[PDB]
């Protein structure tokens, strides 16, 4: 009398397996990224250059016959400990922070303390960071005008000066680079510090400028996944 | 007799543990299906139940047939020439492709991942099962090779070890050079930060070692009995220093499993045992 | 501030609420789960396993 | 002149009260009772059956209540439903959003929630008329993401949500009706108590509060622990539940004495613990450790009586059916591990 | 019952020495990673210090790097906490706070007014 409840089961669980399959090919062939910040630091504006176009903000996107998918958080509460575990898969993290922001209120050191609770993460130890230096032009005005002084919030700023394998822009003052290199080797060291040999950080100039961004991410994840298949092989 | 009577020990030493390295690999990849869930590593399980082929039917036979000096239950050894060699290059050609698959997984992981399908890597696998088995039956099966310790025509093994031999090794040479200058370009970058950020050759030499241990014994362990597959024909040393070649050449097959199966994660699962 | 006194008397509140409630000593509800346990111990495949006669599991 | 300070000294006077009241009660132990009896002995069990259907981690491994199928949610963006008999996928259902936290399988075997970083619950069908599964009932009404789901009956269900505020839902309508709340940090979880009438909801307050569905007040509240509350499992008689936190510590309440009863602590695994739940007599209980293993534990000698290795990632999910005739297991290898 | 005390405070003119001692109760003070954040009137909660599970690894934000320091002790199960030299910025409420999860190095306490592992706080104020 089983031989109905059997042919159809059969025949239900191979369509929906050929149907899963044909979809876990497509999910194979995109990309996730994870999008966050300190807050205040221009998510929409840049939501608006990035993307191009409620917890969970979503923009999926699509450079060079690749896809991505951008999720934003920018609708959940304050603690980040318990909903951040879910994020383990994300090939890559968009941490947006701003660079002008240290007087008002030392929003430079939450972003830092935030980088390395994250870098130091049980399960996110294995996610490569991508990091974004907004408003540098803010920078630029700020430091020409003379509105404030990172010695002040930063003693060792004092005993630092510009690396000689910088890439200065023509026409731009020795003291807009020194304290935006500053930031960046500050964020570096703090990444290097633990290191583990499989994950890294990349550090970038933009969001001064509202010019075309997606090749940067584009290339960031293509080298990121070139640096983890080489690890994979030990040839690394 | 003493050096006699160890020659065999050391002989069916090596083919002992030959054997119980692949009969473990195998059982560790057929055991559980996570590590199989990969499609990089099809071609690896396929090499290794090749090089357990190569293992189990032919070299043994060779070894009982030098120990003694003659060719016991010589009826179908011409026949068994064919098996000796529908492996071998087979294992070879599974090289190769093993090789080029690690850099199209390094060039453009974006292009490899969207096109190379599992129906790819069986694709490959089969195209190099039978090119090696139309190469090897078909000719030596009908008339095309003429105490069978035999010679090789001059109309058939010349280009025989160019097409199984020197073609495989010169696109691996490519490609492994290939990847060592994209080796050394990503070093270079991630060695620039690294001293930036601090404010080199101890991690450069480590690729260059990894891709002179896996690619120098393939052409180590290779050459000279492919290199002396063409003095033969038209020689001219010995009859013994061919037989020592070949040898060394079926043990090359024979220890390479322990360099192409030692990651990590598929360590453990040798360890889980 | 009247977020923070109101959160203080509904917590004190809550607490006063808490307060007037009784309990019962320890070993009787030891013994009574130990009565639960044993009234339902032959109803454990899971302690002890049953045969594969009746098992739809196995 | 501030008499929030003379309130807070007499909360706190209230606080010691109640401190000298459960320990006026605490004149025994219960290690001292659980002497002389037999022990449960060393237990060795066997992974029957694996699921492969998932490409992402499963997070809720929600069971049936016909003791026969099961349903299970990853990160995929699939919910699968699954046959444990024979080894099938009875059905496979797209959502929404890729990222789900928790499932709640009807006790009437037709409808199942879901729920995750969305902030909105959806409940499908399952006595489908036209043959296909559709999405029959959403819930928008918390801002914070939501974590557990149980169902008490076919119309309504209570959830727990990230925003320290858990809601009963009316289905029926598309409204809420009770609201809890008091909890300081989010609320990671929740169990319903056989009875039908109260549930025990766990947070990461380190804290644990015992709600009456139909008053809408909070009960009794414990706080025994020392970091965040994971999992939290009520025991089949209904006047005790257990907890598995997350600093290698579970621990046994009960309800009548109004303080922990014996905690399964051990000094050689320091990992945290994901899921826990008890077996059909109570006697056996079962916690998801951090470090890729599951320990079941005696509940009455404080002893460990298995060891469970398996899943090379981390375990997230942990169930046993209502006859108590086999357990499952759900970790982040995209495997379903059906043991017995 | 997690529960935390300070002792300390006072209307102290600029220039002179502060010491707050931070005590624990209902878990183990030998395995977590305690921390000192405070927030003035007016602002956010700022970090200010924090002490590992040891005591070898020290790491002060940059506005008090080099004038004041921290100790932990797990005989009294106590950290202290040393203002020098302080500042006329300081008039801020202190709280001291604590990791959820042990053996983990994932800190973050600066969460708004929310959170079950700070302590009261104490009004530290210079005079003028
Ligand atoms: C009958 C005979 C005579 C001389 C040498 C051999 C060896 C056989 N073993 C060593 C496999 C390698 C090989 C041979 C001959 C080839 O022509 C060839 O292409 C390969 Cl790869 C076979």
């Amino acid at each position: 009398d089983q031989r109905n409840e059997e042919k159809a089961q059969r025949e239900a669980n191979k369509k929906i397996e050929k149907q899963l399959q044909k979809d876990k090919q497509v999910y194979r062939a995109t990309h996730r990224l994870l999008l966050l910040g300190a807050g205040e630091s221009g998510k929409s504006t840049i939501v608006k250059q990035m993307r191009i176009l409620t917890g969970i903000f979503e923009t999926k996107f699509q450079v060079d016959k690749v896809n991505f998918h951008m999720f934003d958080v920018g609708a959940q509460r304050d603690e980040r400990r318990k909903w951040i575990q879910c994020f383990n898969d994300v090939t890559a993290i968009i941490f947006v922070v701003a660079s002008s922001s240290y007087n008002m209120t030392n929003r430079l050191q939450e972003a830092l303390n935030l980088f390395k609770s994250i870098w130091n993460n049980r399960w996110l130890r294995t996610i490569s960071v991508i990091l974004f230096l907004n408003k540098q032009d803010l920078l630029a005005e700020k430091v020409l005008a003379g509105k404030s002084k990172i010695e002040d919030y930063f003693p060792e700023f004092a005993r630092y000066t510009t690396p000689e394998d910088a890439t200065p822009e023509p026409g731009e003052d020795p003291r807009v680079t020194r304290a935006k290199y500053f930031i960046r080797d500050e964020f570096l060291r703090i990444s290097t510090a633990s290191g583990d040999g499989r994950h890294y950080c990349y550090p970038h100039f933009t969001c001064s400028v509202d010019t075309e961004n997606i090749r940067r991410v584009f290339n960031d994840c293509r080298d990121i996944i070139q640096r983890m298949h080489l690890r994979q092989y030990e040839l690394l | 007799f003493s050096v006699r009577i160890l020659t065999a020990c050391f002989l069916s030493l090596l083919i002992l543990s030959t054997l119980l390295g692949n009969t473990l690999v195998c059982a560790a990849v057929i055991r559980f299906r996570h590590l199989r869930s990969k499609v990089t590593n099809f071609f690896v399980i396929s090499l290794a139940v090749s090089d357990l082929l190569v293992a189990v039917l032919v070299m043994p036979w060779k070894a009982v047939a030098e120990i003694a000096g003659f060719w016991p239950f010589g009826s179908f050894c011409n026949i068994w020439v064919a098996f000796d060699i529908m492996c071998s290059t087979a294992s070879i050609l599974n090289l190769c492709v093993i090789s080029v698959d690690r850099y199209w997984a390094i060039s453009s992981p974006f292009r490899y991942e969207r096109k190379m399908t599992p129906k790819a890597a069986f694709i490959l696998i089969s195209v190099a099962w039978t090119l090696s088995v139309l190469i090897s039956f078909i000719p030596v099966q009908l008339s095309w090779h003429k105490n069978c310790d035999s010679s090789l025509s001059r109309t058939y093994a010349i280009s025989s070890s160019v097409i199984s031999f020197y073609i495989p090794v010169a696109i691996m040479i490519v490609t492994y050079t290939r990847i060592y200058r994209i080796a050394q370009k990503q070093i270079r970058r991630i060695a620039a930060l690294e001293r930036a950020a601090v404010h080199s050759f101890k991690r450069e030499t480590k690729v260059l070692k990894t891709l002179s241990v896996i690619m120098g014994v393939f052409v180590c362990c290779w050459l000279p009995f492919f290199i002396l597959n063409c003095i033969l024909p038209f020689c001219c040393i010995d009859s013994n220093t061919f037989d020592v070649f070949v040898w060394f050449g079926w043990a090359n097959s024979s220890l390479n499993p322990i360099i192409y199966a030692f990651n990590a994660d598929f360590r453990k699962a040798f360890s889980t045992l | 501030n009247t977020a923070s006194i109101a959160q203080a008397r509904k917590l004190v509140e809550q607490l006063k609420m808490e307060a007037n409630i009784d309990r019962i000593k320890v070993s009787k509800a030891a013994a009574d789960l130990m009565a639960y346990c044993e009234a339902h111990a032959k109803e454990d495949p899971l302690l002890t396993p049953v045969p594969a006669s009746e098992n739809p599991f196995r | 002149g501030s008499e929030l300070d003379q309130l807070r000294q007499e909360a706190e006077q209230l606080k010691n009260q109640i401190r000298d009241a459960r320990k006026a009660c605490a004149d025994a132990t219960l290690s001292q009772i659980t002497n002389n009896i037999d022990p449960v002995g060393r237990i060795q069990m066997r992974t029957r059956r694996t699921l492969r259907g998932h490409l992402a981690k499963i997070y809720a491994m929600h069971w049936g209540t016909d003791s026969r199928l099961l349903v299970s949610a990853s990160q995929d963006g699939k919910l699968i439903i699954w046959d444990s008999y024979t080894t099938n996928k009875v059905h496979a259902i797209p959502l929404r959003s890729s990222w789900v936290m928790t499932c709640a399988y009807a006790p009437s075997g037709n409808y199942v929630a879901c729920g995750g970083l969305d902030n909105i619950c959806s409940i499908y069908n399952l006595k489908t008329r036209e043959g296909n599964v559709r999405v029959s009932r959403e819930l928008a009404g918390h801002t914070g993401y939501l974590s557990c789901c149980r169902f008490l009956d076919d119309n309504q269900i209570v959830t727990s949500s990230g925003d320290t505020t858990c809601a009963l839902w009316d289905i029926e309508t598309g409204q809420q009706t009770t609201t809890f709340t008091g909890h300081t940090g989010d609320v990671m979880s929740l169990s319903l108590a056989p009875d039908t009438r109260l549930f025990v909801s766990g947070a990461c307050d380190a804290s644990a509060k015992l709600w009456d569905v139909r008053e809408g007040m909070c009960r009794q509240t414990f706080t025994g622990h020392e970091s965040d509350i994971n999992a939290i499992c009520f025991f089949p008689n209904g006047n005790a539940f257990a907890t598995g936190s997350d600093d290698a510590t579970c621990r046994l309440f009960d309800l009548r004495a109004d303080q922990e009863l014996m905690t399964y602590s051990h000094d050689n695994i320091i990992c945290g613990i994901t899921s826990v739940s008890f077996s059909k007599s109570g006697r056996l209980l079962l916690a998801g450790y951090d470090d890729f293993n599951c320990n079941v534990w005696d509940a009455l000698k404080a002893d460990r009586a298995g060891v469970l290795a398996g899943h090379d990632n981390r375990v997230s999910c942990l169930g046993v059916t209502d006859d108590g005739m086999a357990v499952a297991t759900g970790s982040w290898d995209s495997f379903l591990k059906i043991w017995n | 019952q997690v529960q935390l005390q300070e002792s300390g405070g006072g209307l102290v003119q600029p220039g002179g020495s502060l010491r707050l001692s931070c005590a624990a109760s209902g878990f183990t003070f030998s395995n977590y990673k305690m921390n000192w954040v405070r927030q003035a009137p007016g602002k956010g909660l700022e970090w200010v210090s924090d002490i590992s599970q040891s005591g070898a690894s020290i790491s002060y934000t940059g506005s008090v790097k080099g004038r004041f320091t921290i100790s932990r002790d797990n005989a009294k199960n106590t950290l202290y906490l040393q203002m020098n030299s302080l500042k006329p910025e300081d008039t801020a409420v202190y709280y001291c706070a604590r990791c959820p999860a042990p053996f983990t190095r994932d800190c973050f306490d600066v969460t708004s007014t929310t959170y079950a592992y700070r302590g009261q706080g104490t009004q530290v104020t210079v005079s003028s």
